[PDB]
Protein backbone atom coordinates (compact mmCIF):
# COMPACT_ATOMS: atom_id res chain seq x y z
CA UNK A 1 0.00 0.00 0.00
CA UNK A 2 0.63 3.73 -0.28
CA UNK A 3 -0.74 6.59 1.54
CA UNK A 4 -1.35 9.52 -0.84
CA UNK A 5 -3.52 13.09 0.17
CA UNK A 6 -6.04 11.45 -2.40
CA UNK A 7 -6.44 8.06 -1.29
CA UNK A 8 -4.27 4.86 -0.28
CA UNK A 9 -4.00 2.02 -3.08
CA UNK A 10 -2.16 -1.31 -3.28
CA UNK A 11 0.66 -1.29 -4.89
CA UNK A 12 -0.14 -4.97 -6.61
CA UNK A 13 -2.62 -7.55 -5.94
CA UNK A 14 -2.88 -8.47 -2.52
CA UNK B 1 36.16 17.25 -6.10
CA UNK B 2 33.68 14.77 -3.86
CA UNK B 3 30.53 15.87 -2.49
CA UNK B 4 29.36 15.44 0.59
CA UNK B 5 25.42 14.98 1.41
CA UNK B 6 24.50 14.52 4.73
CA UNK B 7 21.15 12.31 5.70
CA UNK B 8 19.27 12.21 8.78
CA UNK B 9 15.92 12.66 10.27
CA UNK B 10 13.39 11.45 12.84
CA UNK B 11 14.67 13.65 15.56
CA UNK B 12 11.70 13.57 17.50
CA UNK B 13 12.78 16.92 19.73
CA UNK B 14 11.66 18.07 21.97
CA UNK B 15 8.94 15.52 23.10
CA UNK B 16 10.91 12.18 22.24
CA UNK B 17 14.45 13.37 22.85
CA UNK B 18 15.46 16.51 24.12
CA UNK B 19 18.43 17.29 21.63
CA UNK B 20 20.20 15.37 19.50
CA UNK B 21 23.88 13.90 20.92
CA UNK B 22 27.04 16.11 21.53
CA UNK B 23 28.56 13.57 20.07
CA UNK B 24 27.05 13.58 16.78
CA UNK B 25 27.00 17.38 16.43
CA UNK B 26 30.64 17.48 17.48
CA UNK B 27 31.04 16.25 13.81
CA UNK B 28 28.55 17.96 11.60
CA UNK B 29 31.20 21.11 11.62
CA UNK B 30 29.63 24.10 9.61
CA UNK B 31 31.11 24.26 6.19
CA UNK B 32 32.50 20.84 5.03
CA UNK B 33 29.35 19.19 4.24
CA UNK B 34 27.51 20.95 0.97
CA UNK B 35 24.33 19.05 1.54
CA UNK B 36 21.73 18.03 3.63
CA UNK B 37 18.78 15.68 3.01
CA UNK B 38 16.37 14.97 5.68
CA UNK B 39 13.46 12.95 6.22
CA UNK B 40 11.36 14.88 8.70
CA UNK B 41 9.86 14.81 12.19
CA UNK B 42 12.19 17.63 13.41
CA UNK B 43 9.50 18.69 14.77
CA UNK B 44 10.02 22.38 16.05
CA UNK B 45 11.71 25.20 14.27
CA UNK B 46 14.48 24.78 16.02
CA UNK B 47 15.89 21.80 14.41
CA UNK B 48 15.28 23.37 10.96
CA UNK B 49 16.88 26.98 12.06
CA UNK B 50 19.71 24.58 13.04
CA UNK B 51 20.29 22.71 10.35
CA UNK B 52 20.61 25.82 7.92
CA UNK B 53 23.28 26.31 10.37
CA UNK B 54 25.77 23.56 8.86
CA UNK B 55 24.85 23.88 5.12
CA UNK B 56 23.85 26.21 2.01
CA UNK B 57 21.66 23.35 0.60
CA UNK B 58 19.28 21.66 3.13
CA UNK B 59 15.94 19.94 1.41
CA UNK B 60 13.33 18.65 4.15
CA UNK B 61 10.49 16.34 3.41
CA UNK B 62 6.85 16.43 5.24
CA UNK B 63 7.09 13.98 8.78
CA UNK B 64 3.73 12.91 10.02
CA UNK B 65 4.68 14.85 13.15
CA UNK B 66 6.02 17.99 11.98
CA UNK B 67 4.49 21.27 12.93
CA UNK B 68 5.76 23.44 9.54
CA UNK B 69 3.15 22.16 7.10
CA UNK B 70 4.34 24.15 4.22
CA UNK B 71 7.58 21.34 3.84
CA UNK B 72 6.70 19.37 0.41
CA UNK B 73 5.88 15.88 0.98
CA UNK B 74 8.43 14.55 -1.13
CA UNK B 75 11.62 16.28 -3.09
CA UNK B 76 13.59 15.08 -5.97
CA UNK B 77 17.12 16.35 -6.41
CA UNK B 78 20.46 15.87 -7.74
CA UNK B 79 23.84 15.83 -6.58
CA UNK B 80 26.96 14.99 -9.11
CA UNK B 81 25.05 12.29 -11.24
CA UNK B 82 22.91 10.93 -8.67
CA UNK B 83 19.29 11.73 -8.63
CA UNK B 84 17.95 11.48 -5.55
CA UNK B 85 14.34 10.84 -3.92
CA UNK B 86 13.84 11.74 -0.54
CA UNK B 87 10.53 10.92 1.45
CA UNK B 88 9.63 10.62 5.06
CA UNK B 89 8.27 7.15 4.82
CA UNK B 90 5.08 6.96 6.50
CA UNK B 91 2.90 7.18 3.29
CA UNK B 92 4.79 3.38 3.35
CA UNK B 93 2.47 0.03 4.62
CA UNK B 94 3.91 -2.17 5.24
CA UNK B 95 6.75 0.41 7.10
CA UNK B 96 9.65 -0.02 4.64
CA UNK B 97 7.97 -1.74 2.47
CA UNK B 98 10.24 -2.72 -0.45
CA UNK B 99 7.94 -3.43 -2.72
CA UNK B 100 6.24 -0.08 -2.21
CA UNK B 101 9.43 1.99 -1.88
CA UNK B 102 10.49 0.24 -5.16
CA UNK B 103 7.59 2.23 -6.74
CA UNK B 104 8.31 5.31 -5.45
CA UNK B 105 12.38 4.92 -6.34
CA UNK B 106 10.23 3.58 -10.15
CA UNK B 107 7.69 6.69 -9.82
CA UNK B 108 10.66 9.43 -8.88
CA UNK B 109 13.17 8.23 -11.68
CA UNK B 110 15.81 8.60 -8.95
CA UNK B 111 18.83 6.76 -8.57
CA UNK B 112 19.12 6.25 -4.72
CA UNK B 113 15.65 6.50 -2.67
CA UNK B 114 16.17 8.37 1.11
CA UNK B 115 12.95 7.50 3.57
CA UNK B 116 12.40 7.14 7.11
CA UNK B 117 10.66 6.95 9.99
CA UNK B 118 10.89 3.30 11.11
CA UNK B 119 13.89 4.66 12.83
CA UNK B 120 16.11 1.43 11.63
CA UNK B 121 19.09 2.54 9.22
CA UNK B 122 18.82 1.15 6.08
CA UNK B 123 21.61 1.34 3.40
CA UNK B 124 21.64 -1.40 0.48
CA UNK B 125 21.30 -1.81 -3.28
CA UNK B 126 17.89 -4.05 -4.44
CA UNK B 127 17.65 -4.24 -8.32
CA UNK B 128 20.51 -1.87 -9.60
CA UNK B 129 19.17 1.24 -6.98
CA UNK B 130 20.14 1.78 -4.05
CA UNK B 131 18.05 2.88 -0.70
CA UNK B 132 18.97 4.46 2.21
CA UNK B 133 16.91 5.18 5.68
CA UNK B 134 19.54 7.17 8.02
CA UNK B 135 17.00 5.90 11.03
CA UNK B 136 16.61 8.01 13.73
CA UNK B 137 19.52 10.92 14.83
CA UNK B 138 18.51 11.36 17.86
CA UNK B 139 17.58 7.39 18.84
CA UNK B 140 14.29 8.18 19.33
CA UNK B 141 11.72 5.72 19.86
CA UNK B 142 8.85 4.14 17.05
CA UNK B 143 6.06 2.90 18.38
CA UNK B 144 7.40 -0.47 18.86
CA UNK B 145 10.61 0.00 20.19
CA UNK B 146 12.11 1.98 22.77
CA UNK B 147 16.05 1.32 22.65
CA UNK B 148 16.78 2.64 19.29
CA UNK B 149 20.44 3.07 18.15
CA UNK B 150 20.76 6.66 17.15
CA UNK B 151 22.30 6.93 13.60
CA UNK B 152 23.15 9.72 10.30
CA UNK B 153 24.24 8.70 6.95
CA UNK B 154 26.67 10.51 5.26
CA UNK B 155 27.12 10.39 1.04
CA UNK B 156 30.40 10.79 -0.57
CA UNK B 157 29.66 11.31 -3.98
CA UNK B 158 32.16 11.18 -6.28
CA UNK B 159 31.70 10.91 -10.10
CA UNK B 160 29.43 7.48 -10.90
CA UNK B 161 30.00 5.98 -7.42
CA UNK B 162 28.34 6.87 -3.59
CA UNK B 163 30.30 6.37 -1.13
CA UNK B 164 27.67 5.95 2.01
CA UNK B 165 29.21 6.54 5.33
CA UNK B 166 26.24 5.26 8.76
CA UNK B 167 27.57 6.49 12.08
CA UNK B 168 25.09 4.88 14.66
CA UNK B 169 26.09 5.53 18.31
CA UNK B 170 26.23 2.51 20.03
CA UNK B 171 26.78 2.77 23.66
CA UNK B 172 28.61 5.79 23.56
CA UNK B 173 31.17 5.65 20.69
CA UNK B 174 30.44 6.91 17.66
CA UNK B 175 30.62 4.12 15.31
CA UNK B 176 29.97 3.34 10.97
CA UNK B 177 29.95 1.34 8.35
CA UNK B 178 30.69 1.47 4.48
CA UNK B 179 28.47 0.70 1.74
CA UNK B 180 29.71 1.47 -1.83
CA UNK B 181 27.11 1.54 -5.26
CA UNK B 182 28.44 2.69 -8.34
CA UNK B 183 25.26 3.26 -10.83
CA UNK B 184 24.90 0.59 -13.14
CA UNK C 1 -7.11 5.57 -12.66
CA UNK C 2 -6.17 8.10 -10.22
CA UNK C 3 -3.10 10.28 -10.52
CA UNK C 4 -1.45 11.35 -7.10
CA UNK C 5 2.63 12.44 -6.53
CA UNK C 6 3.40 9.11 -5.13
CA UNK C 7 2.20 7.07 -8.46
CA UNK C 8 -0.94 6.32 -10.50
CA UNK C 9 -3.35 3.58 -9.60
CA UNK C 10 -6.59 2.18 -10.38
CA UNK C 11 -9.83 3.12 -8.06
CA UNK C 12 -9.41 0.08 -6.29
CA UNK C 13 -11.82 -1.40 -8.84
CA UNK C 14 -12.82 -1.19 -12.31
CA UNK D 1 38.11 0.57 11.45
CA UNK D 2 37.39 2.78 8.76
CA UNK D 3 37.95 6.02 7.34
CA UNK D 4 35.58 9.03 6.91
CA UNK D 5 35.23 12.75 5.74
CA UNK D 6 34.68 13.46 9.55
CA UNK D 7 36.81 10.79 10.93
CA UNK D 8 38.28 7.45 11.37
CA UNK D 9 35.61 5.58 14.21
CA UNK D 10 35.58 1.75 14.31
CA UNK D 11 33.75 -0.85 12.23
CA UNK D 12 30.50 -1.32 13.72
CA UNK D 13 30.73 -5.10 12.74
CA UNK D 14 33.54 -5.73 14.38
Amino acid sequence: YIKTPLGTFPNRHG
Amino acid sequence: DRMLVLVLGDLHIPHRCNSLPAKFKKLLVPGKIQHILCTGNLCTKESYDYLKTLAGDVHIVRGDFDENLNYPEQKVVTVGQFKIGLIHGHQVIPWGDMASLALLQRQFDVDILISGHTHKFEAFEHENKFYINPGSATGAYNALETNIIPSFVLMDIQASTVVTYVYQLIGDDVKVERIEYKKP
